[PDB]
């Protein structure tokens, strides 16, 4: 039972409603209370910020807030939460040995490919389709023009020969009789073969319109290095990653963008990334990897950087520091942290992690089936056209 | 490992729904349409013609006579060339050698109970380390079996793995990762694509109550926060295999022969069935 | 299957199988009985799969590649670790 | 080697070290072959 603020949105009366907390850190806290018998009383931090040393508008004073402030001001006694171990926080409080090793990484929206109906006509430009359609018929008529006026093939036979040779169907088993028609038809067969091969060589590529435009090569990629209006990338405001970006004097060019767009909590940032409001979210490897595993339409693309670990921070002079560190190390050595990872992090419903070429799906090639259906519904009329032609 | 290829490797290029809708629904519907067109030559012949056109191997067929039937056969041939292009375009990558790890992890039955295996499993670790103490504390039986196939050093264990005298080597994760990276040809690899069990870290030991502890901790945290640790890892820990067409054998593509065998059985079964139907 | 049908000689069946394996059309005359009209067409599918698999990487085996020759500056593993 | 790292930190680019339709000009050769076939057929 953990008593926390009711409304996450700022500017609202934050009533301390008792909710209930469960998960990795709560299980670890219960284990810690068991191994060294002390009683705990969990309460959520007042403001959603993790905690950074900020300059209050009252000048000449830096203040710790968030969980860091709640621990330093005596309101708390131990920060059992994914608190990143960094130099800035370590000067004022002492962290235990890390209970989870992770690092910063980039979460983005995995683009679901869209299958256009003209995907199979896409490899050839429409003028090429028109030209090949005209070519089929001019060759077809010229076959019988050459064959009929030959001193040494009807309309239907010539047309069927040309079309079947183009499509490789064998519908028309009528070969030309005149010599010139022989050379013409065989070179037409060769041209049809080359056209078909050139179409085939890119049909698969044009069937799935996927490109690595959104793929991010860590933080060294230009799209992160060079800010732009469209590429809106962010983190959680007032957290460890913000401290890391501010401290990096070389990466301050990134920081100018970070302060423009930031989010109150991790959930809001991942929701914004999901709803395509955001282009990239910089956050811990554990949280982002779990979100990618469960919320299946987002992908963690960034190369791992700033490797650190979550630590159970306490006060500067806390009697439990040695014992809590020893307990964390003991849990690591046997199969306890592995159990927590298995029951809280390792499980997943889908990952879509496969470097093999994408498997063709029903929604991917619906155009082919609709084209066949259109052939059905055109032939159903062509039957009546044929009987009408027979009437005359 | 030498690797393995699943018997279905030749079947994934299309999803199961796509396969079943093309070769059951769409094809039979188109065959019925071809007969309706031609009538206005048995239905088996129409199905045979469509199936032969699906993969045109010059298999004998009986072409229809109606013009509308010929048009429908033409559009089916277009669908067939689409199918062949899509199927053959990525078949080579799909029928590829897939490397499967010998063991899932340290808790696998091969390690925990190596005796219930016709070939014994040979795994060992160098003594007098943290890994040996951890294994002794967690799995006394596994450690007792492991002491027989002990090792002298990291290089001795590596050459034992290379020759074949040893199957698995349990050791520090960072040293093993470095060895796998610096290995040539990449015959050695850590299971789980970087699986780590105890997940501790390297520390700088100090006497109890040493005055240097706090300053060293702050300095190390400043180093890791300034990106210098990444530079050092790139300079030292990075390796060769980290940044990373073959002949086809019976095991490589046995699935196609499995399909042929299933067809042989089905053909014999339907022969017996037709004999029974004719007799009765 | 066709000879012992309730209701295709050896040479014709041989030519059917050979021309189906490699598409040349020499095999003339589809199998008569149903018992063979399923096996033959599955065999056609088998032939297509075999031909496609052989074709997919024929050019790679026709001209050998140059994996080791492709040196990459001083970042080469065969340069970095001698 | 400091100059190399400076030039890869500042002077490095994007287009450095970096699915197209086929129009009639790409298929010019095959159509020219077909035209030559038509001409040869007429002269024969
Ligand atoms: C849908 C887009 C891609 C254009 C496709 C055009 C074809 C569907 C049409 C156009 C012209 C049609 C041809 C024009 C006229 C001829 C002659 C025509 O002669 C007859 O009617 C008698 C046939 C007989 O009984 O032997 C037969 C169809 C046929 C081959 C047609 C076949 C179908 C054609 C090629
Ligand atoms: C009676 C005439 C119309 C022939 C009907 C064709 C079907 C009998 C064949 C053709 C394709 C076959 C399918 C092709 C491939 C799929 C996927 C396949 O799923 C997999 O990808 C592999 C799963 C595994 O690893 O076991 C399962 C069979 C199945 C449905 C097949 C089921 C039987 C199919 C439909
Ligand atoms: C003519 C019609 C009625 C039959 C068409 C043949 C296929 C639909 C059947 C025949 C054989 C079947 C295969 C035979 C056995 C294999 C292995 C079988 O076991 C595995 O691959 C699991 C993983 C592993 O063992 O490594 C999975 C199905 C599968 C691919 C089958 C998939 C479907 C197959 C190809
Ligand atoms: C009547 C049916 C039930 C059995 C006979 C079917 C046949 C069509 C044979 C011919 C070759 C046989 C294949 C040849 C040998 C292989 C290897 C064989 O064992 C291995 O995979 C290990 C590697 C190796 O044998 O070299 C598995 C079956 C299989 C696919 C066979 C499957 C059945 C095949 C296809
Ligand atoms: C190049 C490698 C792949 C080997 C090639 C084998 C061919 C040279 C042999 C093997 C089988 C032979 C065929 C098998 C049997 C047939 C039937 C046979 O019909 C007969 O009149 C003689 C037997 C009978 O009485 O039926 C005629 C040859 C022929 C086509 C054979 C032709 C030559 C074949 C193809
Ligand atoms: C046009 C006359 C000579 C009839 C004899 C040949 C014909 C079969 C046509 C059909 C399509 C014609 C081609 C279609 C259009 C191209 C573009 C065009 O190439 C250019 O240099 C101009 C730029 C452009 O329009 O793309 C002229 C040639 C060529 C290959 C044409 C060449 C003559 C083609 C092959
Ligand atoms: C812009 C666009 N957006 C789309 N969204 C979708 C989806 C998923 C539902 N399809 N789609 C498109 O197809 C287009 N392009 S189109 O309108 O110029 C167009 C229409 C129809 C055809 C033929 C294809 C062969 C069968 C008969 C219809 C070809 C081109
Ligand atoms: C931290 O753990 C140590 C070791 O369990 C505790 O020290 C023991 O305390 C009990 C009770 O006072 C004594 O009987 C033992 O003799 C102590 N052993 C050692 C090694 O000193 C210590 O009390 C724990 N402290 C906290 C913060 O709970
Ligand atoms: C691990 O430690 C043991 C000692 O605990 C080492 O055993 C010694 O080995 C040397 C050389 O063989 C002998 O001279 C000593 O008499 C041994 N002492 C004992 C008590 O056994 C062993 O060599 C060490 N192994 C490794 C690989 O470090
Ligand atoms: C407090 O929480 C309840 C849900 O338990 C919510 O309905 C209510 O609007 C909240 N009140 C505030 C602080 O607005
Ligand atoms: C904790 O355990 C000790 C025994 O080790 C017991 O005497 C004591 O009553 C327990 N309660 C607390 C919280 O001290
Ligand atoms: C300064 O901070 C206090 C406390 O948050 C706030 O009430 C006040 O409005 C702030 N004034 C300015 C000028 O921002
Ligand atoms: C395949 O694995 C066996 C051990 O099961 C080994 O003896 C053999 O050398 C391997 N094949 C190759 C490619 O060396
Ligand atoms: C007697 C038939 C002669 C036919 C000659 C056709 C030449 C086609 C050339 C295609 C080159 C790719
Ligand atoms: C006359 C009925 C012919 C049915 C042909 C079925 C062929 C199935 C082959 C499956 C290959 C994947
Ligand atoms: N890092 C290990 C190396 C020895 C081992 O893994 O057994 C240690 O100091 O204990
Ligand atoms: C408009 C005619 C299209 C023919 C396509 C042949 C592959
Ligand atoms: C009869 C011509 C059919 C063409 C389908 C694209």
């Amino acid at each position: 039972i953990c008593t926390g603020p009711n409304d996450t949105s700022p500017g609202s009366p934050r009533h301390t409603v008792p909710q209930c907390c469960y998960g990795f850190c709560i299980d670890l806290l219960i284990k810690l209370a068991r191994t060294m018998n002390f009683t705990y009383e969990v309460h959520l931090v007042a403001d959603g910020k993790f905690g950074t040393q900020e300059r209050v508008n009252n000048s000449n004073k830096k203040e710790w807030n968030g969980m860091m402030g709640e621990l330093l001001s005596g309101q708390a006694d131990m920060i059992v939460a994914p608190l990143t171990i960094n130099n800035e926080r370590a000067q004022y409080i002492e962290f235990s040995k890390p209970f989870k090793y992770q690092g910063l990484t980039i979460l983005v929206k995995k683009e679901i490919p869209r299958s256009t109906l003209d995907s199979f006509m896409q490899p050839f430009q429409s003028t090429l389709w028109l030209l090949v359609g005209l070519s089929v018929h001019v060759v077809a008529v010229m076959l019988y023009l050459l064959d009929r006026f030959s001193p040494f093939l009807t309309l239907s036979s010539a047309m069927w020969f040309s079309w079947g040779v183009l499509l490789n169907s064998g519908i028309g088993e009528g070969a030309p009789r005149s010599f010139s028609a022989r050379i013409l038809g065989m070179v037409w067969a060769g041209f049809a073969m080359i056209i078909v091969a050139s179409y085939t060589a890119n049909l698969a590529a044009f069937l799935v319109l996927d490109r690595p435009e959104e793929r991010i090569t860590g933080i060294n990629d230009p799209r992160l290095r060079n800010p732009s209006d469209k590429f809106i990338y962010a983190t959680v405001k007032q957290s460890s990653v913000d401290i890391y970006f501010r401290r990096q004097v070389e990466l301050s060019t990134m920081y100018r963008h970070m302060e423009k767009h930031n989010y109150e909590s991790a959930a809001e940032a991942i929701q914004a990334v999901r709803d395509n409001k955001l282009h990239a979210f910089i956050w811990d490897s554990a949280v982002l990897e779990f979100e990618a595993s469960q919320k299946c339409d987002l992908v963690t693309t960034g190369e791992l950087f700033f490797r650190s670990g979550f630590g159970i921070g306490m006060r500067k002079d806390s009697p439990w520091k040695q014992n809590v560190s020893l307990s964390i190390l003991k849990s690591h050595e046997n199969g306890f942290m592995e159990d927590l990872d298995k029951t809280w992090v390792r499980y997943q419903e889908c990952d879509s992690r496969s470097n093999a070429p994408a498997t063709l799906t029903f929604e991917n090639m619906a155009g082919v089936f609709m084209l066949v259906a259109g052939g059905i519904v055109a032939g159903i009329f062509l039957i009546f056209i044929e009987i009408a032609y027979k009437r005359h | 490992s030498n690797g393995t290829v699943s018997p279905s490797a030749f079947l994934e290029p299309f999803s199961a729904s796509v396969w079943v809708m093309m070769f059951v629904m769409l094809l039979i519907v188109s065959a019925i349409a071809v007969f309706v067109f031609e009538y206005f030559f048995t239905i088996g012949k129409a199905i045979w013609l469509l199936w032969g056109l699906v993969f045109n191997n010059s298999v004998p067929v009986q072409n229809p006579k109606g013009t509308t039937s010929k048009i429908m056969v033409s559009v089916w041939a277009f669908f067939a060339v689409i199918f062949l292009a899509s199927y053959t375009a990525n078949l080579a990558a799909f029928i590829q050698e897939e490397f499967v790890d010998q063991v899932t992890g340290l808790s696998d039955k091969k390690f925990q109970r190596p005796h219930d295996y016709s070939p014994p499993f040979r795994f060992g670790t160098v003594p007098n380390g943290s890994t040996e103490r951890n294994i002794r504390n967690n799995y006394p039986y596994m450690h007792q079996y492991m002491t027989r196939f002990n090792q002298r050093g990291v290089e001795d264990a590596l050459v034992s793995l290379k020759t074949g005298k040893l199957d698995a080597f349990i050791y520090d994760a960072a040293v093993l990762n470095y060895k796998a990276g610096r290995d040539e040809g990449c015959k050695l690899v850590t299971i789980g694509s970087g699986y780590i069990f105890a997940t501790t870290g390297y520390g700088i030991a100090l006497q109890k109550g040493s005055p240097w502890k706090r300053q060293i901790d702050l300095a190390l945290l400043q180093f890791v926060g300034d990106g210098e640790m990444e530079e050092l890892e790139t300079l030292w820990l990075t390796g060769i295999c980290h940044n990373e067409s073959s002949q086809l054998d019976i095991d490589n593509m046995a699935g196609v022969f499995y399909m042929l065998a299933a067809a042989m059985a089905l053909s014999l079964i339907t022969f017996i069935w037709e004999h029974l139907f004719y007799w009765k």
